[PDB]
């Protein structure tokens, strides 16, 4: 421990945290109140409920630890490796980050000079932008 | 003061403007002469507001018995 | 662009033509036009280029005569996305939902029904948003299924209400709805929702639900300081046997690895026969059972 | 005779519950609570100086699932106390704030540090 | 409880075809004794009647019936 | 425009736009001429480009690229530091985060299924219209307009909401914490000690 940084996390950089990919809203079975598949919870990406334990029930035992078994793609270890694992949802079309814009001009910083009028109209599907124009092509 | 008379009051008329919304919203989506007073209302607003009314409530408090004292304060 | 997202989304509908009966024969007609057109384009036999730019512009006509008429009928999803607003989905949700099943009636509508397309739209827009809702209104989702099961018992048993005035018995709705009352039950229970432990506790305003239940998952110091203690107390009692006694009998009940291996499976890293293991299996059972090496583990039980 | 018996308010705590979402103790004399290490208290123990004991208020007696079994461990044992560890706490917020997209990487002088 | 049901105005449709009145509202004795509510953990409620009349100028004919809105605390 | 003339104006909606323009965004020139504006300018318009020159030399100064503001994906909390407990009768106790990570789902789960078919502009610029407005209630609900009610007794919870406060994490979790070994009780007098 001698320095905490901190920066801008790039979406490569997200991936690389990444475990899986979330692709469902799904949560817990409404009968067998066990996590879903590929959904929040799921155990193939985050870890599993409990300790060593799978999904499907292969490999339960303590002892062959470390593994990943075939059926549910569980890796068995501590239940304590849910509090640590993280995923990503990927989004079809780009966003953009609430806490940069939408406040004081220290942290939107007028990285683009244009009014926070004009940034609330068009990220928000109000208004168009010209992104580029190829203006020596249209002199000449 | 809003006596409890008052608050009772107002909480079920808000349960019967629910009824009322919800019974002219069935009328628009009812045919005629099949229409009885016992089938168009439905009495779930009513109910659930009086029994929400108690609950979360600054004002449906609960009862205090440390002594009767107490209770009249 | 302001609060409220759904006012500007109206908005957003703006003033469009709403189309009356020659109208919507005549855009349907050169629909079906622009979807020969796009048939025959499709087709891999050479046509001459000319025909096919023209047999693009056409069906490209027939898209935005598409378009046109989903902008119309934008104005009757919403309407029918008011129609169940209020059951946990947000209302512009529910509307995008309707405007899924909106564009699949379009897909398939066409003039030779003889009625208005606002009748033949309005089944499907229902089916897509009471598909939504089924799907993904509840936190613990229930399959669709399920849900026309609760919401047909939840509605009988309203009417069971309004008519005998008073809470129905199990029973009696179990033979209303036809099943037995193990199943009533079982979905009674399935057709809840969670607690939000974000919820003041109402105790005190600063304290919150989630700040009061307690963990199974936590190891108690206790219990944990306990099972080290049996740990050490039960192998140096194995110490006290045989050198072989104390491995057999270890390797038979694991002590040293997770998985306990059967007398026979001990046969073999020890060189020693399964009825051979077997006996000196019961040898340590009984040697442990004296009462010199059982007052230290009756305790830890 | 007021209300403010002493059987009421008389509470202690060795160990017991644990909240989940952080490790720490949880509230209440219902559930074994242990009282709160508030600000103030901090701030006293700081102006006294004495450091270590602020570090084991903070660390060994809450908020750190690997030290709560070895310190029982090491008391009932008799065995000095071992060294307190990072904090869950902290975890939980370093996590929390990876997911705003900010890369809170912990880094040592000499390239990355052993955690 | 009257005047707030006489606050409610017959409904009318677009149409205003129809309507319903609220006349009367009565009370019956609550089935729990009070102590018995205590123990068994029963709300202390009692029913609420009201008369509601049906009438429709396309028909010309009114329709009265009686309907029970829920429990009362 | 675009049916006038095509080919040589370049144009785009949303965040995407915000996205092209930062890639080809040439922050160097800016810092340059703002520089050469500082030293040669007058009013307010100084304060703004000191604002701007900040903000801009901050940037090119550190390797991270600007690309950072619009974010591509989303990152999510581990499932532990959002229990979805399970709880004694029958019901369930969840956090809010489980509801805002379901909302941003299903929005962009819909979006790819209109982007797949062919669909209109409207229908797909509204659709990513409330995919911004979902994750900008994931990351900070309330910051704009009415915030994300959810059950509607209350605001939802957000990930930031819980980083700020009284009641944030950092001010109730990590300076002042439970403490084991601890007790309380009332307080008498007894002179003899
Ligand atoms: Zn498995």
């Amino acid at each position: 421990f001698d320095e905490l940084r901190i920066g801008l996390a790039t979406a490569d950089d997200i991936r690389q945290w990444s475990h899986g990919e979330v692709k469902k809203p799904e949560t817990i079975n409404y009968r067998t109140l066990k996590p879903e598949k590929d959904g929040l919870f799921c155990e193939k990406i985050f870890g599993p409920t409990r300790d060593w334990e799978c999904y499907c029930g292969k490999y339960k035992r303590v002892r062959f630890k470390g593994i990943i078994c075939e059926r549910c793609g569980v890796e068995v270890t501590r239940a304590k490796v849910r509090r640590e694992r993280m995923g990503h949802i990927e989004l079809a079309a780009p966003v953009t980050h609430i806490w940069y814009f939408k406040g004081v001009p220290s942290r939107l910083g007028y990285l683009l000079d244009l009014a926070p009028k004009d940034l609330e109209k068009v990220i928000y599907f109000a208004a168009y932008m010209i992104t580029f124009v190829d203006e020596e092509r249209r002199t000449r | 003061i809003r006596n409890v008379g008052e608050l009772i009051q107002n909480q079920v008329r808000t349960g019967l403007a629910r009824m009322e919304r919800v019974v002219r919203e069935r009328m628009t989506t009812q045919d005629v002469e099949a229409i009885t007073p016992q089938t168009l209302i439905n009495i779930r607003p009513v109910v659930a507001s009086i029994k929400e009314f108690f609950g979360t409530s600054q004002l449906s408090q609960f009862m205090d018995q440390n002594n009767p004292l107490s209770g009249l304060t | 662009a302001t609060a409220d997202p759904v006012k500007d989304y109206l908005k957003q509908i703006g003033k469009v033509p709403l189309l009356n009966a020659e109208q919507e024969v005549e855009l349907a007609k050169r629909i079906e036009a622009g979807l020969f057109a796009e048939d025959k384009l499709a087709n891999s036999d050479k046509l001459a280029p000319k025909l096919k730019r023209e047999l693009e512009i056409i069906a490209e006509d027939g898209r935005r005569a598409k378009n046109h008429l989903l902008e119309a009928n934008l104005r009757l999803v919403v309407s029918l996305a008011k129609r169940y607003t209020g059951r946990g989905m947000l209302f512009l949700d529910l509307i995008q939902e309707g405007n899924l099943g909106l564009i699949r009636a379009v897909e398939k509508f066409d003039y030779t029904k003889g009625y208005k397309f606002s009748t033949y739209a309005t089944w499907w827009i229902r089916q897509a948003i009471t598909r939504a809702m089924a799907d993904q209104a509840r936190t613990i989702r229930i399959p669709v299924h399920m849900v026309e099961v609760i919401n047909k018992l939840a509605r009988v048993q309203r009417q069971m209400l309004q008519d005998l005035g008073r809470e129905p018995t199990p029973e009696e709705l179990a033979k209303e709805l036809d099943m037995t009352p193990e199943k009533v039950i079982e979905v009674q229970k399935y057709g809840r929702e969670p607690i939000s432990l974000h919820t003041p506790l109402g105790e005190d305003g600063d304290s919150e639900f989630g700040d009061l239940i307690e963990d199974s998952e936590a190891v108690v110091p206790a219990d944990a300081v306990s099972f080290t203690l049996l740990q050490e107390q039960l192998h140096s009692v194995l110490d006290t046997l045989s050198e072989r006694e104390a491995g057999v009998v270890s390797m038979r009940f694991g002590l040293t690895d997770g998985q306990p291996k059967t007398l026979d499976e001990i046969g073999k890293v020890y060189g020693v026969t399964r009825e051979r293991i077997r006996q000196i299996e019961s040898k340590t059972m009984s040697k442990l059972r004296h009462p010199s090496r059982s007052q230290v583990l009756r305790d830890y039980l | 005779k007021l209300h403010h018996l002493v059987d009421d308010k008389l509470h202690a705590r060795s160990t017991g519950p644990y909240s989940m979402i952080t490790q720490q103790p949880l509230g209440g004399k219902a559930q074994f609570g242990g009282q709160r290490f508030g600000e103030m208290e901090v701030w006293a123990l700081e102006a006294y100086g004495a450091a270590y004991a602020l570090q084991e208020l903070l660390t060994i007696k809450s908020d750190d699932v690997t030290g709560r079994v070895k310190v029982y461990e090491a008391i009932v044992k008799g065995e000095n106390i071992p060294e307190p560890g990072i904090p869950e706490s902290f975890k939980v917020l370093i996590k929390e704030m990876q997911s705003l997209c900010l890369n809170v990487e912990v880094l040592s002088s000499d390239g990355m540090s052993i955690e | 409880l009257e005047e707030i049901f006489e606050e409610i105005s017959p409904i009318e449709d677009f149409s205003g075809s129809m309507s319903l009145t609220f006349r009367d509202h009565r009370f019956e004795p609550p089935k729990n004794s009070i102590d018995e509510c205590k123990d068994r953990d029963f709300t202390y409620a009692a029913p609420l009647f009201v008369t509601a009349e049906f009438t429709n100028n396309e028909t010309g004919e009114i329709k009265s019936q009686t309907v029970f809105m829920g429990d009362f605390p | 425009l675009r049916d006038r003339f095509g080919t040589y104006f370049d144009g785009s909606m949303g965040a995407a736009a915000l996205q092209k323009r930062l890639e080809s965004f040439d922050l160097d020139e800016e810092a340059e001429r703002l520089r050469e504006i500082i030293r040669t300018g007058k009013g307010q318009k100084k304060t703004r480009a000191l604002k701007r020159l900040k903000v801009v030399s901050a940037f090119l100064q550190t390797s991270n690229s600007p690309k950072g503001m619009v974010l591509d994906c989303v990152p999510v909390i581990p499932p532990d530091l959002r229990p979805m407990v399970q709880l004694d009768g029958g019901r369930f106790a969840t956090s809010d985060l489980n509801d805002l990570y379901r909302r941003v789902i299903n929005r962009n789960n819909r979006l790819k299924r209109l982007l797949d078919l062919g669909a209109p502009e409207i229908i797909v610029n509204n659709e990513k219209r409330m995919l911004q407005e979902a994750v900008d209630a994931l990351f900070d609900n309330g910051r704009r307009g009415r915030p994300v009610t959810g059950p509607g007794n209350r605001p939802l919870k957000s990930l930031s909401d819980m980083l700020k406060g009284k009641q944030g994490r950092f001010r109730q979790n990590l300076l002042g914490k439970r403490v084991d070994y601890s007790a309380r009780s009332v307080i008498v007098v007894g002179p003899q000690l």
